[PDB]
C-alpha cells in the first residue's frame, strides 16, 4: 500500500508537467516567427549602411582608432549574448562554451578578458565562477530594441577608445536556415580593412558634405552598432528555436 | 461647430429621456418583483401551517 | 452547515472562494516543483502568494498545544475569521511576508508580527 | 551574547577556477571587415 | 455480487405499449475511493447501467458545482432522451467544452493564439460558467433551452465570465415575468422554430441594453 | 492680423468641433450608464427586502 | 433532472438506468434530490402520461 | 522623378516617388531633384525631411539619426527613428524641445519642425 | 497480416505510405489547431491537403445506408483500393475538392462525383 | 512520539538522519529543562518551515528578504543539529549550541 498512491501522483504531475511544455513548444513556434519577421525586418538598413560606408572608405584617411589595431595589445572586452529565461536547451552552455574558448584564445596572446554580458544566465554562470562582470544588461533577450543595442555599443565603444580595452568580441548564437543556432564569437573592433576590387571601371565621383572622414567617423560608431543590434536579433531568434 | 454643437445638445437631451424611459420600466419591474415575493410569502407560510 | 442558508452569504462565499484558492495551489504546486514559479502566469504567481499567505493563516497557536512551543493560544470570532480571509483573497496583504502569518490570531496579531518582521498592515 | 561576540571577533573563516579549455582556432574568430575597393592590397 | 446488482438494474426498464407502457428509472449512486472506478463493485455498476455521471472532488473544489465530468460522463441513450430544442442547442456543447479543455493550456497566450482558438477560450470559459447551478434549484427544461441557447448563440460572449450567472439568472427572470410566451411555446412544441428564436434575440438585445455588469461596463456587443 | 486669427479660429473651431462632436457620444454613453446603474440599485432593494419579508413571514 | 450539464450532455430517458458515481462529498445525493424534486411541475399537471 | 527610400534601423519608414526632396544636412539645407550628382552626407540632430509628390500634399518627416544617400537609383535615408507628420502630438514634440537632454532635445525640435511651428 | 509475405508488396507499400501521411498529418493537427494552417510550410499544407483527401477517401457507401439513402453499397476489390491509394499517396486529386471524396467507392464513383463539383482527374 | 530515521537524510550528510517535519514528541516541552525549553521553543517548527520553503524555492530566480533570510537561518541551523556517533553534549553545552 501507499506505492500505488504515490505512482497516481508523480503520474499526475508528469501529465501536467507535458501539458505546460507543450504548450511552451507551441508558443516558442509562434514567436520564433515573430522573432524571424524582426531580423528580416532590420536587414535593410544594415545593407545600406553598409554600402555607404563602403562608400566613405573608398576616400578616406582609415586611421580611425576603430579602424587601426594596436600594438602591445593587453585586453579585450568581451560581450557575452545569453538569455534570460531557462527553457532553452543548450543554448546558453553552447554560448558559454564559445565564451571559454574566446578566453582561452585571448590568454594564449597575451590580452586579459574584460567581461560585458547580457542576460540572466551568462550573470549567474560568471558569479558562479567568481568573474568580474564590468557591465550586464538584462530584459530585452527575447525582444531586444535599438536602443539596448546602443546603449550597449555606446558602453563597448566608450571602454575601447579608453578602464580601457584593446579590442572588441562578442559570443552570440548565429541563427541561419531555421536549422543552425551555432555559437559564434565576432571581432567587432579594430575593423579590419579589405580591399576586393575597382569593380566597376571609371565612374561618377560622389560628393561628400563636409568631407569623407567626418562621415566616416559618424558612420563608424552607428555601424558597430547595427553590428550589435542584429547580433541580439539573431541571439534572439535562436533562442526561441 | 454650430452643427456638431447642436448635435451636441440633442444627444444630450435623448440621452436624459432615454435614462428616464429606462428608469421607468427599472421601477415596474422592481414593483413586480416585490409582488411576486409578497406572493410567495403566503404560500411559504401556508406550506407551514399545514 | 456550510451553507449559505445556515452560516451566511459572506460566510460561505470566503470560504469558497478560500478553498478555490487553495486548490489552485494544489494544481499548480507540480508545476512549481519542476519548472518554477517563473513559469507561471501573473495572475497565477499572484493567486501562488495568496494561497501560501492563507494556508499559513487558517495555522493557529492553540491552548492545548502552549506544552509543544511555549507560545500561549488564542481565539479568534468567526466575524474577524471571516472578514480577516476575505481580505486575504481580495489581496490586501500581499505585501505582507509569508511569515507573520504563521501561528498567530487575528488580525491584531497579523499587525504585530508583521511589524516584528518590519512590515505594515 | 557579550562572550559569542567577543569569540566572533577572533573566529576565522576557510579567482577564477581553470575550466581546461582549449583555444579557439583564429579562424573561427569572425573579423568585421570594411570592404574598401581601393587598389592597395 | 454482479448478479445481486444487475438483476436490481434490469428491472428498470421501459414497458411496451401493449404491456401498458409504463417505466422505470434507476438512479443507482456509487461512492468510489480516491475516484477509483476500476473497483470491483464500481466496474460492474458501470457495465451495469445506461451511462454514467461521474463528480470529482477537485471539480467540486474548483468551483464547478454539480462536479460533472463533462469529459467523460456519457448517455448511451444519446439525443434519443431529449426533446428538439435542446438537442438542437446543445449540439454545439460538447466539441466546444472539449476544445476549450485542449485550450486551457494556452490561457494567458491570447496573443500568442489564433482568433478563432481565442474565440473557443472565452467560449468555452462562459460554457463552463453557464453548467453551473445552485442546489436544490431545478430548471425546467424551456429554461435550460433558453440558458444553452443564451450560451451557444454567442450571447454570452459580450458579458464577462464572472458575470454568466447573474446574466443568465436576471434573463430568465425577465423571461418569466415579460415575455412568457416564448417559454410557454417552447414547452408545448418541445421545439425552438425560427420565429421564436428571433424573439429571443430581440429580448436578450434588450435586456443586455439593460443589464449592468460587475466591472461597470456593458455587455452591449 | 484679422486674416491670420480668422485661420486661427477656423482650425480652432475644427478641433472644437470634433472635440464636442466625441464628447456627444462620451456623455450619452455616461448618462445612460448612470441610469442602467440606478436601474440596477432597484430590483435588488427589492429583492433585498423581498428576502427579508419572506423570511420574516 | 432539472440540472443543465445532465440534461445538455448526459440526457436520461424514461426507462433509462443512469448511475451516479463520485467519491464522498461531490453532490450525488444532491444531483438525485434535484431530478425528485424537478418533478413537481409534473405532478401539478395531473396527466399520467406526465 | 526620383525615388524616395527611408528606412529605419528596424523598418521601412517610407517608399515611393517624389519630385523633389528637401532635408537639412550638416552643411545646410539642400533639395534633390529628379536627377543629381551621388551624394553622401549626414542630416542635422532635429532633422526634417519634406518630400513633394505630384498630385498628393508634402510629407513631412522628423529624422532623429539620419544619413542621405543620392545616387543614380534616387534617394535613400538611413535613421535611427522617424515619425510622419500626423502622427505627433505636439504637445509632447513641444515639452520635450525645452529639455535638458541633448539629443531629446533634438528630437523634440525634429517634431516641431515636422508639425509646422519653428 | 499486413505484412508483406501474405498480402504482397505494393498492398504493403501502399498501406504504409498512407499511415505515415496520416501519422504526419496527425502529428501537425495541433499545430493547425492552436496556431492555424495560415502559419505551416508549404510542404506542410500541401500534406494536410493530402492527408485529408485520403482520410475522406477512406470513408465509403455502406450497404447499411442502403436503408435511408436508397443507394446501393459499394464492394472495391483490392487491386482498385491498392490503385486508388497508390494516386492518392501521389497526388493525382489534390485539386479535386474534398467534398468529392465522401461516401463513395472505388476510382469511377470519385470520377462521376468530382465531375458534379466541376472537376476532372 | 517517534524519531523517524531517513537514508536520504543520512546520505546527504544529515546525521542523526532525523526527518524534522514528521519527528515529534508528545511529551513535549515539559521533558526539557527551563533552558532549553526557551531556547528550543518553536525550532522543530522553524525547520519543518524551512524544509517547506527549500522545496518550494528550489527553481526561485529572485526571493524576497524575508525568505533567503529564512533559507540561510534554516542552513545554518541544519548543520548546527549534525553530530557525529558516540559523541554525546552535556545539556548547557546543547542550550548553549541552540542559543548560538
Ligand atoms: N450544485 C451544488 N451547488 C452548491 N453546493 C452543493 C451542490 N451540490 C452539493 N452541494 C453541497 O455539497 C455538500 C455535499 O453534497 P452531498 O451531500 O449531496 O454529496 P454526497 O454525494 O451525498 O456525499 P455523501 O454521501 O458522502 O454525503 C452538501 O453540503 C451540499 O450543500
Ligand atoms: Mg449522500
Amino acid at each position: 500500500a501507499a506505492t500505488l498512491r504515490e505512482l497516481r501522483g508523480r503520474i499526475r504531475s508528469a501529465g501536467s508537467i507535458k501539458k505546460i511544455t507543450k504548450a511552451q513548444e507551441l508558443i516558442a513556434t509562434s514567436r520564433i516567427a515573430r522573432a524571424q519577421a524582426r531580423l528580416e525586418s532590420a536587414r535593410p538598413y544594415a545593407f545600406e549602411i553598409t554600402r555607404m560606408l563602403t562608400t566613405l572608405a573608398a576616400e578616406a584617411a582609415l586611421d580611425h582608432p576603430l579602424l587601426v589595431e594596436r600594438p602591445e595589445p593587453k585586453r579585450a572586452g568581451v560581450l557575452v549574448v545569453s538569455s534570460d529565461r531557462g527553457l532553452c536547451g543548450a543554448y546558453n552552455a553552447n554560448i558559454f562554451r564559445r565564451s571559454e574558448e574566446l578566453f582561452s584564445l585571448l590568454r594564449e596572446a597575451g590580452k586579459q578578458p574584460v567581461l560585458y554580458v547580457v542576460g540572466r544566465k551568462a550573470q549567474n554562470y560568471y558569479s558562479f565562477r567568481n568573474w568580474n562582470i564590468t557591465e550586464s544588461w538584462m530584459g530585452f533577450s527575447e525582444q531586444p530594441t535599438y536602443e539596448n543595442a546602443a546603449e550597449i555599443a555606446s558602453t563597448l565603444v566608450d571602454a575601447f577608445l579608453l578602464e580601457g580595452v584593446d579590442e572588441l568580441h562578442i559570443v552570440y548564437t548565429e541563427f541561419k536556415s531555421m536549422l543552425s543556432q551555432s555559437a559564434e564569437a565576432h571581432r567587432i573592433a579594430p575593423m579590419v580593412v579589405e580591399y576586393v576590387e575597382e569593380d566597376i571601371g571609371p565612374r561618377t565621383l560622389y560628393s561628400f558634405e563636409p568631407d569623407a572622414t567626418m562621415l566616416f567617423e559618424s558612420l563608424l560608431p552607428r555601424y558597430l552598432t547595427t553590428r550589435v543590434y542584429a547580433a541580439l536579433l539573431e541571439s534572439a531568434a535562436s533562442e526561441l528555436a | 461647430l454650430a452643427e456638431a454643437s447642436q448635435a451636441h445638445t440633442k444627444a444630450l437631451e435623448d440621452a436624459k429621456s432615454e435614462a428616464h424611459r429606462v428608469v421607468e420600466e427599472a421601477r415596474t419591474d422592481a414593483e413586480r418583483i416585490a409582488e411576486q415575493l409578497e406572493a410567495q410569502a403566503d404560500v411559504e407560510a401556508e406550506r407551514i401551517k399545514m | 452547515i456550510l451553507d449559505p442558508s445556515v452560516v451566511g452569504d459572506e460566510h460561505y462565499r470566503v470560504a469558497q472562494e478560500v478553498i478555490r484558492i487553495l486548490q489552485r495551489y494544489k494544481d499548480l504546486q507540480d508545476i512549481i516543483a519542476i519548472l518554477g514559479i517563473d513559469e507561471l502566469s501573473e495572475e497565477d504567481k499572484q493567486l501562488v502568494n495568496r494561497a501560501r499567505r492563507i494556508e499559513r493563516f487558517l495555522s493557529q497557536n492553540m491552548m492545548a498545544a502552549e506544552q509543544f512551543t511555549g507560545q500561549p493560544g488564542s481565539t479568534v470570532p468567526v466575524k474577524e475569521t471571516i472578514e480577516a480571509f476575505d481580505r486575504l483573497c481580495k489581496g490586501d496583504f500581499d505585501h505582507v511576508p509569508e511569515q507573520a502569518f504563521f501561528l498567530i490570531g487575528g488580525l491584531d496579531d497579523l499587525a504585530k508580527k508583521a511589524e516584528s518582521l518590519g512590515a505594515k498592515l | 551574547t557579550e562572550v559569542i561576540k567577543n569569540f566572533k571577533k577572533g573566529f576565522a573563516a576557510t579567482v577564477v577556477p581553470d575550466e581546461h579549455v582549449e583555444a579557439l582556432d583564429e579562424d573561427k574568430l569572425a573579423k568585421e571587415a570594411v570592404k574598401v575597393k581601393k587598389p592597395a592590397p | 455480487v454482479f448478479y445481486l446488482h444487475s438483476r436490481l438494474l434490469e428491472r428498470c426498464a421501459k414497458l411496451s405499449d401493449d404491456l401498458g407502457g409504463g417505466s422505470l428509472t434507476g438512479l443507482p449512486i456509487i461512492e468510489t475511493k480516491a475516484n477509483d472506478i476500476s473497483a470491483y463493485i464500481p466496474t460492474n455498476v458501470i457495465s451495469i447501467t445506461d451511462g454514467q455521471c461521474f463528480l470529482e472532488t477537485d471539480l467540486f473544489n474548483q468551483g464547478v458545482r454539480p462536479a460533472i465530468n463533462v469529459g467523460v460522463s456519457v448517455s448511451r441513450v444519446g439525443g434519443a432522451a431529449q426533446i428538439k430544442a435542446m438537442k438542437e442547442v446543445a449540439g454545439s456543447l460538447r466539441l466546444d467544452l472539449s476544445q476549450y479543455r485542449e485550450l486551457e493550456a494556452f490561457a494567458a497566450f491570447a496573443s500568442d493564439l489564433d482568433a478563432a482558438s481565442k474565440a473557443q477560450l472565452e467560449r468555452g470559459a462562459r460554457l463552463v460558467e453557464l453548467l453551473k447551478q445552485p442546489q436544490s434549484q431545478p430548471m425546467p427544461v424551456e429554461e435550460q433551452v433558453v440558458s444553452i441557447f443564451l450560451g451557444t448563440g454567442g450571447h454570452l460572449d459580450s458579458v464577462p465570465v464572472e458575470d454568466v450567472r447573474r446574466f443568465e439568472t436576471e434573463l430568465l427572470d425577465h423571461m418569466r415575468a415579460s415575455e412568457e410566451e416564448i417559454l410557454t411555446e417552447i414547452r408545448d412544441s418541445q421545439k425552438l422554430t425560427e420565429e421564436a428564436a428571433d424573439k429571443l434575440t430581440e429580448v436578450i438585445k434588450n435586456f443586455k441594453k439593460g443589464f449592468a455588469a460587475t466591472g461597470g461596463g456593458s455587455v452591449v456587443p | 492680423r484679422e486674416r491670420d486669427a480668422m485661420v486661427a479660429k477656423t482650425l480652432a473651431d475644427n478641433k472644437k468641433s470634433d472635440e464636442q462632436f466625441a464628447a456627444a457620444q462620451a456623455d450619452y454613453d455616461e448618462a445612460m450608464t448612470e441610469a442602467r446603474v440606478q436601474a440596477s440599485s432597484l430590483r435588488d432593494n427589492a429583492r433585498a427586502d423581498g428576502r427579508k419579508v419572506i423570511e420574516d413571514a | 433532472t432539472g440540472i443543465k450539464a445532465i440534461d445538455a450532455m448526459t440526457p436520461i430517458g424514461r426507462g433509462q438506468r443512469q448511475l451516479i458515481i463520485g467519491d464522498r462529498k461531490t453532490g450525488k445525493t444532491a444531483v438525485c434530490v434535484d431530478t425528485i424534486l424537478n418533478q413537481r411541475q409534473n405532478w401539478e399537471s395531473g396527466d399520467p402520461k406526465k | 522623378e526620383l525615388n524616395v527610400e527611408i528606412v529605419a534601423v528596424d523598418r521601412n519608414i517610407w517608399s515611393g516617388t517624389a519630385k523633389f526632396l528637401f532635408t537639412r544636412t550638416t552643411v545646410g539645407e539642400i533639395g534633390i531633384l529628379p536627377r543629381h550628382i551621388p551624394l553622401v552626407a549626414q542630416l542635422v540632430d532635429d532633422a526634417m525631411v519634406r518630400v513633394e509628390r505630384e498630385g498628393e500634399k508634402d510629407l513631412r518627416i522628423a529624422v532623429d539619426g539620419g544619413f542621405l544617400s543620392v545616387t543614380e537609383e534616387g534617394v535613400s535615408i538611413l535613421a535611427e527613428s522617424a515619425e510622419f507628420e500626423s502622427e505627433i502630438d505636439e504637445a509632447a514634440a513641444k515639452q520635450d524641445s525645452e529639455s535638458d537632454d541633448p539629443r531629446i532635445a533634438a528630437r523634440g525640435r525634429a517634431r516641431l519642425r515636422a508639425v509646422g511651428a519653428i
